[PDB]
């Protein structure tokens, strides 16, 4: 950083701990044919 | 009974002296207060500083 | 330092003494910085 000024600085390093968590994989993606409906549209469905 | 501008020449002398009497001459006089003023008619920032 | 080493005889000669003396002063703190950093 630079200083010029006198007074009091507060700053954050960077060093600590930086989790990685994981991504759902329980979804799939239906092509087909239906009477009808929303044409050319990806719906999304969660209960029948 | 009026307010108007002075140079800061005896006051810069009195705040040295206060500081050398009540601590050491080490001391630098940084941090005091002008006892006796009420204003300045001018305003300083961070960036100016 | 004032001693035979600081004070040879040429110089005594002339009628001389140097007492070398050296300080360690201190200054004042102007930028106070902290850090307020996260650790496990």
């Amino acid at each position: 950083p630079s200083y010029l000024s006198p007074g009091v600085y507060v700053e954050e390093v960077a060093s600590g701990s930086r989790p990685i968590e994981g991504v759902g994989t329980s979804v799939a993606a239906f092509v087909g044919l239906a009477p009808t409906g929303p044409l050319n549209e990806p719906t999304l469905v969660t209960n029948w | 009974g009026q307010s108007r501008l002075v140079p800061p020449s005896g006051h810069v002398a009195g705040i040295w002296a206060r500081n050398d009497s009540e601590r050491g001459v080490h001391k630098a006089p940084a941090n005091e207060v002008v006892r006796g003023a009420v204003d300045l008619e001018l305003q300083i920032t961070r960036g100016e500083q | 330092k004032c001693d035979e080493e600081t004070n040879p005889p040429e110089s005594v000669d002339l009628g001389r003494v140097v007492c070398e003396i050296g300080i360690a002063p201190v200054k004042p703190a102007e930028f106070v910085i902290f850090r307020l950093a996260q650790f496990s």
